């Protein structure tokens, strides 16, 4: 999930997206 | 702002900013 993938690894613009309503 | 680890206030913080009225969910746990 989102803690995977930006809070353990770096985060990025394109995966934060994903979780915009 | 986005391109680092973003953890707890500081993830919630980078998804307001990015997803602005559209808002956004936030799901630690999913």
């Amino acid at each position: 999930g989102i803690v995977e993938q930006c809070c353990t690894s770096i985060c990025s613009l394109y995966q934060l997206e994903n979780y915009c309503n | 702002f986005v391109n680092q680890h973003l953890c707890g206030s500081h993830l919630v913080e980078a998804l307001y900013l990015v997803c602005g009225e559209r808002g956004f969910f936030y799901t630690p746990k999913a």
